[PDB]
């Protein structure tokens, strides 16, 4: 069985690339401690610590253009 | 097309400010370089005086 169906973010894309062929700055952020997880100077990790930064974005991004706008009724997630 | 284009641009200013001082810290190590060298010549009067004693004066 394949069903082929579509998500409920297509104007959200389309806003996206409209707003976004440019650069902007982010200054807030959901989850900011994934960015500073040393608190305390001289302290080092040799593991790739930092290596979560880009898929915590990206599911705060996608969670956010879903649950985010699905206040609004009819929108579905 | 977003993600690492907002961060580039969110570390734009602090990178910015951290070349200028340090364009002025190279300014500065070469100004402190400079000291005037203030050379010494062999006294005249020495001079002057040999040519005396060449004299059988
Ligand atoms: C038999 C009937 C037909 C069907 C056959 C099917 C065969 C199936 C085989 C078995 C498969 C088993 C497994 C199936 C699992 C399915 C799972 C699933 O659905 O998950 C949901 C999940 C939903 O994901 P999503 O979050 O909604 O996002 C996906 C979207 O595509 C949006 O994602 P995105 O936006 O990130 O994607 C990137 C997007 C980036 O954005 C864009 O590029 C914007 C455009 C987006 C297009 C795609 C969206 C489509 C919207 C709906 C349809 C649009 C209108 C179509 C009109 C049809 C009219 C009949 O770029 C593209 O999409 C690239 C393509 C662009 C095409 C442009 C073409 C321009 C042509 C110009 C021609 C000019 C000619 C001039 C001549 C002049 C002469 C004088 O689906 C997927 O992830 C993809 C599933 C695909 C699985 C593979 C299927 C096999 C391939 C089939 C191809 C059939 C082609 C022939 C059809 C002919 C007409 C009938
Ligand atoms: C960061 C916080 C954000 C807070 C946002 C606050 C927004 C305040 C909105 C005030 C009321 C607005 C009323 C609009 C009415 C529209 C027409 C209508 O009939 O609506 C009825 C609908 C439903 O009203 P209803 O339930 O009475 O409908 C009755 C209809 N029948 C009888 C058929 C069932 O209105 C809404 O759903 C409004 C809910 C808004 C909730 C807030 C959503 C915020 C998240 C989305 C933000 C999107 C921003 C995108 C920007 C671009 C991004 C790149």
């Amino acid at each position: 069985m394949f069903l082929f169906f579509f998500c409920d973010l297509f104007w959200l894309r389309l806003l996206l690339c409209m707003y976004y062929c440019v650069w902007s700055r982010l200054c807030f952020i959901v989850y900011f401690n994934c960015l500073m997880l040393i608190f305390d100077f001289l302290l080092f990790c040799l593991f790739d610590l930092y290596l979560f930064v880009g898929l915590c974005l990206f599911l705060l991004l996608w969670f956010m253009l879903f649950n985010l706008y699905s206040l609004i009724l009819y929108y579905c997630i | 097309d977003i993600m690492v284009p907002s961060f580039v641009y969110n570390k734009l200013p602090v990178i910015h400010f951290l070349q200028e001082k340090r364009a002025e810290q190279k300014l500065r190590r070469v100004l402190d370089e400079t000291y005037t060298e203030w050379t010494e010549e062999l006294d005249q009067a020495h001079v002057t005086d040999a040519i005396t004693r060449s004299l059988n004066i």
